[PDB]
RNA sequence: GAAAGCGGGGCCUCACGAUCCUUCUGACCUUUUGGGUUUUAAGCAGGAGGUGUCAGAAAAGUUACCACAGGGAUAACUGGCU
RNA sequence: GAGUGGCGCGGACGCUACGCCGCGACGAGUAGGAGGGCCGCUGCGGUGAGCCUUGAAGCCUAGGGCGCGGGCCCGGGUGGAG
RNA sequence: CGCGUCCCCCGCGAGCGCACGGGGUCGGCGGCGAUGUCGGCUACCCACCCGACCCGUCUUGAAACACGGACCAAGGAGUCUAACACGUGCGCGAGUCGGGGGCUACGAAAGCCGCCGUGGCGCAAUGAAGGUGAAGGCCGGCGCCGCCGGCCGAGGUGGGAUCCCGAGGCCUUCCAGUCCGCCGAGGGCGCACCACCGGCCCGUCUCGCCCGCCGCGCCGGGGAGGUGGAGCACGAGCGCACGUG
RNA sequence: CAGUAACGGCGAGUGAACAGGGAAGAGCCCAGCGCCGAAUCCCCGCCCCGCGGCGGGGCGCGGGAAAUGUGGCGUACGGAAGACCCACUCCCCGGCGCCGGGGGGCCCAAGUCCUUCUGAUCGAGGCCCAGCCCGUGGACGGUGUGAGGCCGGUAGCGGCCCCCGGCGCGCCGGGCCCGGGUCUUCCCGGAGUCGGGUUGCUUGGGAAUGCAGCCCAAAGCGGGUGGUAAACUCCAUCUAAGGCUAAAUACCGGCACGAGACCGAUAGUCAACAAGUACCGUAAGGGAAAGUUGAAAAGAACUUUGAAGAGAGAGUUCAAGAGGGCGUGAAACCGUUAAGAGGUAAACGGGUGGGGUCCGCGCAGUCCGCCCGGAGGAUUCAACCCGGCGGCGGGUCCGGCCGUGCCGGCGGGGCGGAUCUCCCGCUCCCGUCGGCGGGGGACCGCCCCCCGGCCGGCGACCGGCCGCCGCCGGGCGCAUUUCCACCGCG
C-alpha cells in the first residue's frame, strides 16, 4: 500500500523528512556491523555485551541428533494418554496403574515441576529427574526405564 | 461461535431488566446566559441581593 | 549505524545475487506436468501398481528417529534367499532389490520375510502369451478381476503395543531408577582405568 | 474478514510485470567532466549524430 | 600487643592499560569426537608480556608536471572594527 | 414508588449513534513528528437498469457560483468516440 | 398581623395584570419602476491613499557587490527484495503454520489431505564442558532419625479498578407494617500491576554430616550459608496483514 | 537441517554435511584368474531378393587383422567345473491383413424484420396470452459510430478428404537351442598408483578438506575411512588407482504458440516507419531523429491576375474552422482589431471609486395552512350492508415447527477411544496348553434419527377458527352534509 505510506505527504516538502543541516548523505558511520570497537563502540558495550572475544571449546563435527533430548514435566504428563484412562483408573478397585510410554508421545526425559494427582502410574521413560522420580514415588508409582 | 448471540439492541435497551435499572434523562438543554450587569441592571442586582 | 537496542544482523548479500535469484512461476505449471508425466506412466504400466515396486521395512538410523520406520530402497538378498525368492526374478515381478543392506538383527530379517510371503499371495500374475497359460500364473477368474493398484503397494504404517494397566510390584515401585542412570554414568566412564590399576595390582 | 481475505486472496492470479533488466544502460556514455558549462551527468560518447 | 584493639601496602589527594596471541600457576577438573591406556592439544580460573595518539591502526618523503571533491567553517587583495 | 390492615380519534423537527447536540479554555512556528482529506493522477474487483453521434475525452473563455485550501461544479465556443 | 398546643422573661386558596426578569422586535413607515434603468461582492481595464526589496539554498546572520534561475511545454528524485525490532488489526490458542508435495475461458485461481507436521517457532533453563534440570509444614511410630507411614497442601506484607455484607434511612393525615428498587456509617474478598521479603532450578565457592548397592570405589545420591544466570513461581504463542525505524 | 557446526587483523565478514519428508527411481560391464583346435573381427570380386539410417543370404586354397590374445562363459551381490535332486517349451530382429496419436486442407446456428436518429449505422423504440430468433455458439476481429444474430470465426467426446506414426491377434522370414536347489573340488582382481615429506593454490574443514609440482615410494589375515598431531589395542565400515547408464533438474540463444491489475510514440526494445538505418571515427567501435488527411481521393475540372511561387472565384465532403509532413491544436513568442492607460522600470497586498463585459432570460413583485365574508359547480360526507386484505395480545384457545435446552426409553445407526477381551495367520515342545499378528465382540464418549415430558421460542423461525381495530372495493345515502376551482387590496 503505497496511499498509506509517509513518501506521499512529504510531497512538497524540501529534503523529504532527512533535514536541512545534515542531509542525507550515503553511508555517513561505515557500512553494516563496522566500527564495533571504535566509534560504535557505547552501542554495543551497552546493547550488546560479551560480544567481542572467545569462550568455551571448538567441536568441528557437530551432530545435533546425538544431542536429542526433549522433555516432558509431571504437570503435562497425563495428557499423553486420553482422560478415559485416568477416570477409569481411580473408578478400578483392583490398584492396577496405566501405563505411560513417554517415548511413543516422542519425549525421552521426564523433568519434575509438576504437581501429580493422586493415583498410582508406570513412567516408561529413557531418562528420569531425581524430583520427577521421588513425586512419582511420592504419589506411589514405579519408573520402567527404555533402552 | 457469535461475539454477542442477540444482536437485536432495539429489544434489548428497552426490554424491562435494562429499562429497570437506568437514572432519569437530563434532556433539557442549558444554553449559555448572557451576563447582565447588575450595577446597572436593577432586577439582576435584586435576582442577586 | 546501530540506532538503539535491537539485533545485530548479518545478511548474506555482499556478492552479485540479483543475478543469480531462482523465481517459481514454474511451480503450476511443474506441477502439472509432473502429474501429466505420472498419469502417463500409470497408464503405460497398465496393470501394474502405480507406485511401482514393493519397499521393505527399514529403521531409521540415529537415536533422534530410530523409534520410527520408513520404506527402505530395497529387499536384502539374505531376506530374498529365506523368503524363497531368485535376486534376478524378484526385480522382474515388482519386488525392489538392494544389494547393500546387511542384516544385523533377525526381526529386521523375518519382518522383511513375511512382507514377501503376504506380498507373493497378493500377487496375480498374468501368462506371458495370454492365450496359452504357465504353472506359475493366476487364475483366468483373477486375471479379469485383476486391477491397477493406487498408491504404495502394502502402506508401511507405524503402529505401537497396547499395555493393560497391571498392578505394580513391590520390587518395581522399589527400583532407583535415577540412581541406576547415575552410577551406570560412572561405571562407563572410570572402567577403563579401573581395569588398568587392577592390571598394575 | 471477507474485504481482507477477498483483498489477499485476489493478488494470487496476478502475472508479473517488470522492464528490461539492459534498458536504459545499453550505451557507453561517460560524464564529460566539471569544466566545459554543462550539467555534469554521463554524456552519450561524442560522433556526428 | 599485657590488652583494648590495630593491620588486607605507603597519612590523604597521581604513579598507569581491552579483544586476539603468547607464557606461567591451580584442581587426583572437563574435552581430545566408535571404545580403552599414554604423550599431545584444546578448555575453565588467576597473574605477567602493551598498546604514552595512554577506550588500545602495523606505516617515510617530494610534486613549480600535478589532478579531483569541497571550503569564504581557513590564509595571500580591498573594504569594516581597533 | 406498590398492595393489605388502622362530543372530537389528535400531538413540529429528531437519532448517516462512524450521528446529532450543550458548555468552558485556547490558536506564533524552521528542522522534525502525527492526524484528517467529499484534494488530484493512472489501472483492477464490485456498483450506479450511470453519461454519450439529440455530440465522450481534450482544449479556449471580460460568463454563473461553491470551498479556509488542495480543488471543483455549471454557461458559451471548438472538437469528433469515448 | 390565626390560634388550638412546644421556653428561659417581665404543607395544594383564587384569579387577572404590569414588567430594568434565562441574547430583537415592530399590531411602524416612505420612495422608484421595460432598450433606460436596478442589482451582481468575485472576475477584465484604470485611478487614488497606505503597505510593500527576488525567489531557491548553505549560513550565527541574504534584498545582498553569496551561488543557481532568459522564456515555455513534456519527462524528472526515499523505490522493490531479504533481515530484525516495536506498535496495530484479524484467525486459532498450549499450541500454531502447509510455505514444499500430492489429490480432483475465468483458473498459473479456488478446494481438499492429517498415518502428508518432516519440519519451523512455542511450551525449560543453566554450564566451556562432561552433565544436571524448576515449592512444603505438621501428626504418630522408628527434648532426636535415614525413614515407615497418616491428614491437608502453589507463599507472605503494603497499596490496589471494580465486587460483597449493611448501623441506619428514601414520605404526603397519621400509626403499625410486608415485598421489591435505592443512598450510606463502618467492615470484608481482592483483578491486573508496582515495591519489598521468602522460596525452587543451573553454575561456582565455604563449612560439615548422613544415606544407597547386580557392580564397596579417585562409585552414586543428600544438607546448611553466601554468590554468578538472557531462569521457575498454574502458560502466550504461532500464522497472516498493515504502519514507523 | 541453518545463518547452524566451523573459518575469520576471532575484525568486517564468511559458512557446509548427516539424519528426516518428498520429486524421480534402474541398474550394469571389462581387464585379471582360468577352459573351449582364434571357436573372433575388417575388406574386396560374382549372383538374388531388397534396404534415400548400406543390411540379410549364397559364394570363393580371395586378401588382411589377431597368440605382443579376438570371441563365448564370468566380476566382489561371489564365480567356474564335477556329483545327486527338480522341471520348462518359448526369448529375440525384420515383411503383411485389419481395426482402436500428431501435421495439413475444405466446411457446418440465428434479423441486415417494422418505424426512427445520422454524412454513414453496429444507436433508439417495437417484434401474440408462443418474452423477435439461435444459444454445447453472448471470445475476439472486420465492417462508413457503439453488432450473439452483416462477414471471418467462436461452441461441439462435429463432418469430410489426405498424409505420416503406435499396438495385438495371427499367416510368414531368420537366428538361439539356453533353467534351478544342495554338497564335494578349484579361483579371486586394476602401481611411479596408494602413501609420506615439502611447496603453491583452494576449502566451512581447524597439527592441514580438495587439487597440483618436485623428492622419497609400498603392502596383501592388505589397503582406505572412523573432522586434534602421535604410540599400543580391540571394534565398525567399505574394496581406491578401468568403463557405460534413462527419469526427475537447468535454459535472457533458436523455431513456434498463449497470456498480462505492464508501457502507450520525450513512454515501451537502440529500433511501432527504407533501424543496427542515416551519419561519425584510420580503426576498435559509436549510433539517432522519424506514428495519425478522409467513411471514401471524392486529392480542388473550369474562369481569372501574374514570369512563377502564389492568390481570387467556382467545386467535392458531415467538415477544408480536415488542403498531401494535412485528427485534436496548449504555452512561450509574434501580427492585427477593440477597450483603457501611460515622466519615479514593471509587477504585488489592503481599501474603495470610475468604466466595460455578460448574467438575473430583471423591471409593479413571496407563497403556505385554517377560519370568516359573498358567489358557482360536482352526484358528494357521517352511518349501515356485502366482500377481500392487513395489524395486535387469545393476559393463558386448538394444532404445528425449532432449540450454542434439559430429563427418560430395555428406541435404531455413524464416526471415535493409548477402555477391555472370541475366530483365524507364522513359528516354537512333541492333531498338540502357552507364545505371535490381524479381524470380531462387550464398555465409555460425541453425534444422527423414532417414541415420551417439561422448559423456552416463533421479533434472525408459524398456521387455522375466535375477538377487536384499521384499510380498500361495490351497494346504500342523496343534502344547513361532504368535496373541488374562482374572486375579497379579509
Amino acid at each position: 500500500p503505497s496511499r498509506l505510506r509517509k513518501t506521499r505527504k512529504l510531497r512538497g516538502h524540501v529534503s523529504h523528512g532527512h533535514g536541512r543541516i545534515g542531509k542525507h548523505r550515503k553511508h555517513p558511520g561505515g557500512r553494516g556491523n563496522a566500527g564495533g570497537m571504535h566509534h560504535h563502540r557505547i552501542n554495543f558495550d551497552k546493547y550488546h555485551p560479551g560480544y567481542f572475544g572467545k569462550v568455551g571449546m571448538r567441536h568441528y563435527h557437530l551432530k545435533r541428533n546425538q544431542s536429542f533430548c526433549p522433555t516432558v514435566n509431571l504437570d503435562k504428563l497425563w495428557t499423553l494418554v486420553s482422560e478415559q484412562t485416568r477416570v477409569n483408573a481411580a473408578k478400578n478397585k483392583t490398584g492396577a496403574a496405566p501405563i505411560i510410554d513417554v517415548v511413543r508421545s516422542g519425549y525421552y526425559k521426564v523433568l519434575g515441576k509438576g504437581k501429580l494427582p493422586k493415583q498410582p502410574v508406570i513412567v516408561k521413560a529413557k531418562f528420569f529427574s531425581r524430583r520427577a522420580e521421588e513425586k512419582i514415588k511420592g504419589v506411589g508409582g514405579a519408573c520402567v526405564l527404555v533402552a | 461461535m457469535h461475539k454477542m448471540l442477540n444482536t437485536d439492541l432495539s429489544r434489548i435497551l428497552k426490554s424491562p431488566e435494562i429499562q429497570r435499572a437506568l437514572r432519569a434523562p437530563r434532556k433539557k438543554i442549558h444554553r449559555r446566559v448572557l451576563k447582565k450587569n447588575p450595577l446597572k441592571n436593577l432586577r439582576i442586582m435584586l435576582k442577586l441581593n | 549505524a546501530p540506532s538503539r537496542n535491537g539485533m545485530i544482523l548479518k545478511p548474506h548479500f555482499h556478492k552479485d545475487w540479483q543475478r543469480r535469484v531462482a523465481t517459481w512461476f514454474n511451480q503450476p505449471a511443474r506441477k502439472i506436468r509432473r502429474r501429466k508425466a505420472r498419469q502417463a506412466r500409470a497408464r503405460r504400466i497398465a496393470p501394474r501398481p502405480a507406485a511401482g515396486p514393493i519397499r521393505p521395512i527399514v529403521r531409521c538410523p540415529t537415536v533422534r528417529y530410530h523409534t520410527k520406520v520408513r520404506a527402505g530402497r530395497g529387499f536384502s538378498l539374505e531376506e530374498l534367499r529365506v523368503a524363497g525368492i531368485h535376486k534376478k526374478v524378484a526385480r522382474t515381478i515388482g519386488i525392489s532389490v538392494d544389494p547393500r543392506r546387511r542384516n544385523k538383527s533377525t526381526e529386521s530379517l523375518q519382518a522383511n520375510v513375511q512382507r514377501l510371503k503376504e506380498y507373493r499371495s497378493k500377487l496375480v500374475l498374468f501368462p506371458r502369451k495370454p492365450s496359452a497359460p504357465k504353472k506359475g500364473d493366476s487364475s483366468a477368474e483373477e486375471l479379469k478381476l485383476a486391477t491397477q493398484l493406487t498408491g504404495p503397494v502394502m502402506p508401511i504404517r507405524n503402529v505401537f503395543k497396547k499395555e493393560k494397566a497391571r498392578v505394580i510390584t513391590e520390587e518395581e515401585k522399589n527400583f532407583k531408577a535415577f540412581a541406576s542412570l547415575r552410577m551406570a554414568r560412572a561405571n562407563a566412564r572410570l572402567f577403563g582405568i579401573r581395569a588398568k590399576r587392577a592390571k598394575e595390582a | 474478514i471477507v474485504n481482507f481475505v477477498h483483498t489477499n486472496l485476489r493478488k494470487n492470479n496476478r502475472q508479473p510485470y517488470a522492464v528490461s533488466e539492459l534498458a536504459g544502460h545499453q550505451t557507453s556514455a561517460e560524464s564529460w567532466g566539471t569544466g566545459r558549462a554543462v550539467a555534469r551527468i554521463p554524456r552519450v560518447r561524442g560522433g556526428g549524430t
